[PDB]
C-alpha cells in the first residue's frame, strides 16, 4: 500500500543526514573570529534615474558596464545610460504584467515574461533602426518568475507551473525540462562556467541543476519560508538566499552544509533581493521595510545602511567590475550608489 | 534598407530647384539626414543636417543664407532647397544616414546620387598623405592622414571614420571612430592612432580594395574631409 | 554635454521623455478592475455580455466616457497567493457566485474570507455579485431545500428592510435575503472603515451591470478622497 | 494504486543524491579566505576609490 | 515707549512667523521627490507669495505706523502701497483656486486626476500671478484711486507726513469687489455643497468651517471698512486702520499653517 514508501523515506533520511552532521567540524564564525573586519562604510547617492509610470520589478546589469535595462508595470522597457543619465531604447510591451528582464552577455538581445506563461525575444541590433521581436516561446503553463542567458542561442526560464525548462531559442522548442519541485519556483542563479544553476521555490528547498544532462543533483534545505531571491558566489563554490522570514543564508555545494545566517531581532519584513561584491566580502540584500542594507559576508554584521526608498525594493544589481551598485524599488526610481 | 533620390540636370545661373530624397524600408523618423557632397573631381564636404525630431538643422559657411532643408516625416521624404545657383553648383550630392546613442555607428547607408551641372577660418584641416600608391594583390598596405587639432575628447572617444568608395559604386564605411569594425566589412581591415596621426592597414588584399580613400573628422560641429588616394594594381 | 555626439544623445533622451509623458496622461485616465470567481458561477457569461494556453485575458467596456480594464486570469495554478501581489492598486475587484448550489456555497465563503483578509489586499473595496438568480427560483418552487445544508434557516426572518421586486413568492425573498446576509457577515467584522462591500442581484442577462459598476466606482472614489481630505 | 510512477522517482533520487562526496568544513571555509584575501585588492566597493579614478563623481 | 515696544514685539513676531512658515513649506515641497503632485505646486506658490510679503512690506508698514509718520521718500509710497495691494489680492485668488481643487475632487471622483493635472496647475498659477500686477500697478501708478478725491488728499493727509493709501468713491468699491467678492462668494459656495455631499454620506465637516471662519474674521472688518469709509465721510480714525491691515497680515501668517499642518499626509 504505502509503508514501502515511507521506511525508504527514513531509511534515505537517517543515510544522509547522520553524515551531513558528522561532516560540520565547527562554524564559520570561530575561523573568522580573527580577521580584522572592515567597520562602517558609507554609501552616497550618485545619481537618480526616472521615467517610470507604475512600479518596478526587475533590472539586469549589462556587460558593458555602462548600460542597463528595466521593466514596469505600464508595460514598458526602458535601456538607460548609467554615466550620463540617459535613456537608449524604450520599448513597450504587449502584456503588462511583467515580472522579469534580461540583458544578453554579447548586448544584442534582451528576453520578458510574466503572467501571461510567455517569454519574449527584442533584437535590439538590426538593419531598420527599431527594436523589434523575434522568437515568443510558448509552452508553460503557469507565470514566468526568471529567465537568465546561456549565450545568444539558449536561455533558461523559470516558471509558475513547478517546472524549469531549457529552451533553444532557433527553433522555439524546449531541449530539455527540469522537474522535481512541488511549489512554484520563483528564481534561479546561473554559475559563472554555465554549466550547472541553483534553483529556489515556495517550498523552502534549493536544488542543483545540470544542463548538459538535465537532472538534478543535490538539495538545500533550512529555510522556515518560501525563496524569493538567490545569488551565486563568484568563486562557483557557494551561493546566498532571501526568504520571507527575515532571514539570508549562505551555501556550499560540495560541504553540503548551512553557513552562517544573516538575521537581527530589529528585522520583521521579508527579503526581496540578494547579491554580492566582485570579491565576494560584501552582501547587499534589500528589504520590504523600504530600506537596503548591506552586511560583512565573513563576520555576518551590519556595516552601514542605504536608506533613501521611499516603498519597497524588488530589484538590485551590481556591475561587473563592482563600480557601482544599482537599486530599483515600487516607487518608479533607480538610485545610484557609489 | 534602399534610399532613392531623383531629379537634378542642366540648368542655367540663377535658379532654384527642390530636391527630393524618399526612403523606404526602414525607421526614417528617428534617422539623422546628413547631406554630405562629394565635388566632380574633388572630396568630400557637408551641405546641412537636420536632426530626428527637426530640433537641430546646422547649415555650411559656404551655403548658409540660400540652402534650406526640410523633412515629411509622415509622408517619409527628405527635401533640399537652392538658390541663386552660382558656378560651385555642380558637385554630387548623396543622402546619408546616421544614428547617435551609446555604441551607436553613424554614417551608415548611402544613396546612389543625383547630378546636377550649371552652365556658364579655425576649422580642422586634414590633409591625406599620398595621392596614388601601386599595389600587389597579397601585399599589406598602409594610408595616413593628418589632423591639425587633436581630435580626442575629455570622454575618451576619437572621431575618425574611413569611408573607402569604390569606383563605380557609392561610399561605403570601414572603420568608424578610430578602431571600431563596421557592419560586416572583410575582417582584414584594421585601424589604429595616436591622437593627431592615424594609419589604415590592410592585411591581405584583393582586387575589391581598388578605389579611393577618405579620412574625415567628428569632434566639432563642421565636418571636414581628406583628399584621396587612390590605389591601383 | 561637449561633442556633438552627446548633444545629439541628449535629444533622442529628451524624445524618449515627451513619449512617457503621452503614455503617463493615458495612463492617469482608466480604470483597472480584477475579476474574480470560482468556474461553475456565470462569470464567463458576464464578460460575454459586456463584450493557446493563455495566462490571463483582458476585455474593455466604457460608461459615460470612462475607461474600465477588467483582467480576468486563465490558466494559472489553484495558489494564487503569490501572483495577487501585483494588484494592489486597481479600483475594485468584481467577484462573482453562483447562488443555486446551496451545498457548494462553503467554499464560495471561505474563498471571500481569504479574498477580503489578504494583507495586500487592504484598501481595495470588493463589489459582490450574486448570479443565476432564475435557478434558485425554479429551484425553490419545487422543494432540495436549504435547510438540508443550513439548519439555521429556519430561525431566519425577512428583515424590515427588505424590498422584493418580484414578489412571487416570500419563501423565495427569505432564502435570498438569507444568502445576502451570509455573505455580508463576512465584511462586516472586519475592514475597519478602510474599504467595504456592494451586494447585488445578478442572472444571466442583465444589461445594466455596467451601470452597478460605474455608480459603486463613483462611490468608492469619493469616498477615498473625502478620507484623504480631512473630510470624513 | 495508479501512484506507482510517482513513488518510484522519489526513490531513485533520492538514491542518486545520497552518491556524493563529503569535503566537510576544511576545504570549504578554506577556499573562501584565500579567494577573499587574494582579490580584497581590486575591489573598488571594500576599499574606497580616488574621485579620478571612479567615473560617477560629482 | 511701552506700548511702542510692545507693537513693535507683536509686529517682529508676525514676521518672523510669516517667514519661517513659508520658508518650511518652500523648502519641504521644493527638495522632497514623493510631494510633488500638482496641488503641491499651488501650495507652493501661495507659500512664496505669502513669503515675498512677510520680508518686503510688513516691515515698511511696521515702521510706518509705530510713530504715525513716513520717513522714506515720495516715490517710496507709491511702490510700496502697490506691492502691497499685489501681494495681497494673490494670496486671495491662490486660496479661491485651493477650493476649486478641493471640489473638482470629490464633486468629480472619477475624473479627477485626469483633469487636474499640472498644465492646468500652471495656468492657475500664471492668472494667479499675473492680473493682480495689473491691475494693481495700473491703479496705483497711473493716478485712477486719487480721481476726484483729490483735494481732501492734498489738503489733510499730504500735509503731514504720511503714507496712508486713499480711495474715491468708485476705486474703493471696485478693489472691494475684485479682491473680497468674487473669492469669498466662491469659497463660500463650494465649501457649502460638500457639506451636504458629506452629511449624507455619512448616514450611509467643521474643518472647512475652520477654513472659512478664519478667511471671514480676518478680512471682513477691513474690506466693509474700506468700503464704508467714503459714503461716511472720512470719519474712521487711522488707528483702526493699522490694526485692520494687519488683519490680513495676521491671515498672511496663518495661512500656510491652515493648509500645511492641518493635514497628516505632509505632517510626516
Ligand atoms: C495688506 N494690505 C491690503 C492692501 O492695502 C491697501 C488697499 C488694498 C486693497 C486690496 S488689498 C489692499
Amino acid at each position: 500500500e504505502l509503508d514501502q514508501l515511507r521506511q525508504e523515506a527514513e531509511q534515505l533520511k537517517n543515510q544522509i543526514r547522520d553524515a551531513r552532521k558528522a561532516c560540520a567540524d565547527a562554524t564559520l564564525s570561530q575561523i573568522t573570529n580573527n580577521i580584522d573586519p572592515v567597520g562602517r562604510i558609507q554609501m552616497r547617492t550618485r545619481r537618480t534615474l526616472r521615467g517610470h509610470l507604475a512600479k518596478i520589478y526587475a533590472m539586469h546589469w549589462g556587460t558593458d558596464s555602462r548600460l542597463l535595462v528595466s521593466a514596469s508595470q505600464d508595460g514598458k522597457l526602458i535601456i538607460w545610460d548609467s554615466y550620463t543619465t540617459n535613456k537608449v531604447h524604450a520599448i513597450p510591451l504587449r502584456s503588462s504584467w511583467v515580472m522579469t528582464c534580461a540583458y544578453a552577455p554579447s548586448g544584442n538581445y534582451v528576453a520578458c515574461g510574466g503572467l501571461d506563461n510567455i517569454c519574449s525575444i527584442y533584437n535590439l541590433k538590426t538593419r531598420e533602426g527599431n527594436v523589434r521581436v523575434s522568437r515568443e516561446l510558448a509552452g508553460h503553463t503557469g507565470y514566468l518568475s526568471c529567465c537568465r542567458f546561456l549565450d545568444d542561442n539558449q536561455i533558461v526560464t523559470s516558471s509558475g507551473d513547478t517546472t524549469c525548462a531549457l529552451w533553444d531559442i532557433e527553433t522555439g522548442q524546449q531541449t530539455t525540462t527540469f522537474t522535481g519541485h512541488t511549489g512554484d519556483v520563483m528564481s534561479l542563479s546561473l554559475a559563472p562556467d554555465t554549466r550547472l544553476f541553483v534553483s529556489g521555490a515556495c517550498d523552502a528547498s534549493a536544488k542543483l541543476w545540470d544542463v548538459r544532462e538535465g537532472m538534478c543533483r543535490q538539495t538545500f534545505t533550512g529555510h522556515e519560508s518560501d525563496i524569493n531571491a538567490i545569488c551565486f558566489f563568484p568563486n562557483g563554490n557557494a551561493f546566498a538566499t532571501g526568504s520571507d522570514d527575515a532571514t539570508c543564508r549562505l551555501f556550499d555545494l560540495r560541504a553540503d552544509q548551512e553557513l552562517m545566517t544573516y538575521s537581527h531581532d530589529n528585522i520583521i519584513c521579508g527579503i526581496t533581493s540578494v547579491s554580492f561584491s566582485k570579491s565576494g566580502r560584501l552582501l547587499l540584500a534589500g528589504y520590504d521595510d523600504f530600506n537596503c542594507n548591506v552586511w560583512d559576508a565573513l563576520k555576518a554584521d551590519r556595516a552601514g545602511v542605504l536608506a533613501g526608498h521611499d516603498n519597497r525594493v524588488s530589484c538590485l544589481g551590481v556591475t561587473d567590475d563592482g563600480m557601482a551598485v544599482a537599486t530599483g524599488s515600487w516607487d518608479s526610481f533607480l538610485k545610484i550608489w557609489n | 534598407v534602399q534610399l532613392v533620390e531623383s531629379g537634378g540636370g542642366l540648368v542655367q545661373p540663377g535658379g532654384s530647384r527642390k530636391l527630393s530624397c524618399s526612403a523606404s524600408g526602414f525607421a526614417f523618423s528617428s534617422f539623422g539626414m546628413h547631406w554630405v557632397r562629394q565635388a566632380p573631381e574633388k572630396g568630400l564636404e557637408w551641405v546641412a543636417y537636420i536632426s530626428s525630431g527637426s530640433g537641430t538643422i546646422y547649415y555650411a559657411d559656404t551655403v548658409k543664407g540660400r540652402f534650406t532643408i526640410s523633412r515629411d516625416d509622415p509622408k517619409n521624404t527628405l527635401f533640399l532647397q537652392m538658390t541663386s545657383l552660382r558656378s560651385e553648383d555642380t558637385a554630387m550630392y548623396y543622402c546619408v544616414r546616421s544614428i547617435y546613442y551609446y555604441g551607436s555607428s553613424p554614417f551608415d547607408f548611402w544613396g546612389q546620387g543625383t547630378t546636377l551641372t550649371v552652365s556658364s577660418s579655425s576649422d580642422i584641416v586634414m590633409t591625406q598623405a599620398t595621392s596614388s600608391v601601386p599595389v600587389t594583390p597579397g601585399e599589406s598596405v598602409s594610408i595616413s592622414c593628418r589632423s591639425s587639432k587633436s581630435l580626442l575628447h575629455s570622454n575618451g572617444n576619437t572621431y575618425l571614420y574611413w569611408f573607402l568608395q569604390r569606383p563605380g559604386q557609392s561610399p561605403q564605411l570601414l572603420i568608424y571612430r578610430m578602431s571600431n569594425l563596421a557592419s560586416g566589412v572583410p575582417d582584414r581591415f584594421s585601424g589604429s592612432g595616436s591622437g593627431t596621426a592615424f594609419t589604415l592597414t590592410i592585411s591581405r588584399l584583393e582586387a575589391e580594395d581598388v578605389g579611393v580613400y577618405y579620412c574625415m573628422q567628428h569632434l566639432e560641429y563642421p565636418l571636414t574631409f581628406g583628399a584621396g588616394t587612390k590605389l591601383e594594381l | 554635454t561637449l561633442s556633438a555626439e552627446d548633444k545629439a544623445a541628449v535629444e533622442r533622451s529628451k524624445m524618449i521623455e515627451k513619449q512617457l509623458q503621452k503614455d503617463k496622461q493615458v495612463y492617469r485616465a482608466t480604470h483597472r478592475l480584477l475579476l474574480l470567481g470560482a468556474d461553475n458561477s456565470g462569470k464567463s457569461t458576464i464578460v460575454k455580455q459586456m463584450r493557446k494556453t493563455s495566462g490571463i485575458f483582458e476585455t474593455k467596456f466604457q460608461v459615460d466616457k470612462v475607461n474600465f480594464h477588467m483582467f480576468d486570469v486563465g490558466a494559472q495554478r489553484d495558489e494564487r497567493r503569490k501572483w495577487i501581489q501585483c494588484f494592489n492598486d486597481v479600483t475594485a475587484i468584481i467577484f462573482v457566485v453562483d447562488s443555486s448550489d446551496y451545498n457548494r456555497l462553503q467554499e464560495a465563503l471561505n474563498d471571500f474570507k481569504s479574498i477580503w483578509n489578504n494583507r495586500w489586499l487592504r484598501t481595495i473595496s470588493v463589489i459582490l455579485f450574486l448570479n443565476k438568480q432564475d435557478l434558485l427560483a425554479e429551484k425553490v418552487l419545487a422543494g432540495s431545500k436549504i435547510e438540508d445544508y443550513f439548519p439555521e434557516f429556519a430561525r431566519y426572518t425577512t428583515p424590515e428592510d427588505a424590498t422584493p421586486e418580484p414578489g412571487e413568492d416570500p419563501r423565495v425573498t427569505r432564502a435570498k435575503y438569507f444568502i445576502r446576509d451570509e455573505f455580508l457577515r463576512i465584511s462586516t467584522a472586519s475592514g475597519d472603515g478602510r474599504h467595504y462591500c456592494y451586494p447585488h442581484f445578478t442572472c444571466s442577462v442583465d444589461t445594466e451591470n455596467a451601470r452597478r459598476i460605474f455608480n459603486d466606482c463613483r462611490d468608492i472614489i469619493q469616498r477615498m478622497h473625502l478620507r484623504q481630505y480631512e473630510l470624513l | 494504486t495508479a501512484s506507482i510512477a510517482q513513488a518510484r522517482k522519489l526513490v531513485e533520487q533520492l538514491k542518486m543524491e545520497a552518491n556524493i562526496d563529503r569535503i566537510k568544513v576544511s576545504k570549504a571555509a578554506a577556499d573562501l579566505m584565500a579567494y577573499c584575501e587574494a582579490h580584497a585588492k581590486e575591489d573598488p566597493l571594500l576599499t574606497p576609490v580616488p574621485a579620478s579614478e571612479n567615473p560617477f563623481r560629482e | 515707549r511701552e506700548v511702542q515696544a510692545s507693537l513693535y514685539s507683536l509686529m517682529s513676531l508676525i514676521i518672523l512667523a510669516t517667514l519661517v512658515g513659508n520658508l518650511i513649506v518652500i523648502i519641504s515641497i521644493s527638495h522632497f521627490k514623493q510631494l510633488h503632485t500638482p496641488t503641491n505646486w499651488l501650495l507652493h506658490s501661495m507659500a512664496i507669495v505669502d513669503f515675498l510679503l512677510g520680508c518686503l512690506i510688513m516691515p515698511c508698514s511696521m515702521v510706518r505706523t509705530v510713530e504715525r509718520c513716513w520717513y522714506f521718500g515720495e516715490i517710496l509710497c507709491k511702490v510700496h502701497t502697490s506691492t502691497d495691494i499685489m501681494l495681497s489680492s494673490a494670496s486671495i485668488f491662490h486660496l479661491a483656486f485651493i477650493s476649486i481643487d478641493r471640489y473638482c475632487a470629490v464633486c468629480d471622483p472619477l475624473r479627477y486626476k485626469a483633469k487636474i493635472n499640472i498644465s492646468t496647475i500652471l495656468v492657475m498659477i500664471l492668472v494667479s500671478w499675473s492680473l493682480p500686477a495689473v491691475y494693481a500697478f495700473g491703479m496705483i501708478f497711473l493716478e485712477l484711486n486719487l480721481k476726484g478725491v483729490e483735494e481732501l488728499y492734498r489738503s489733510q493727509v499730504s500735509d503731514l507726513g504720511g503714507c496712508s493709501p486713499f480711495f474715491s468713491k468708485v476705486s474703493g468699491v471696485l478693489a472691494f469687489m475684485t479682491s473680497f467678492y468674487i473669492p469669498g462668494s466662491v469659497m463660500l459656495f463650494v465649501y457649502y455643497r460638500i457639506y451636504f455631499i458629506a452629511k449624507g454620506q455619512a448616514r450611509s465637516a467643521k474643518t472647512l468651517g475652520i477654513m472659512v471662519g478664519v478667511f471671514l474674521v480676518c478680512w471682513c472688518p477691513f474690506f466693509l471698512c474700506t468700503v464704508l469709509d467714503p459714503f461716511l465721510g472720512y470719519v474712521i480714525p487711522p488707528s483702526l486702520n493699522d490694526a485692520l491691515y494687519w488683519f490680513g497680515y495676521l491671515n498672511s501668517a496663518l495661512n500656510p499653517m491652515v493648509y500645511a499642518f492641518f493635514y497628516p499626509w505632509f505632517r510626516r
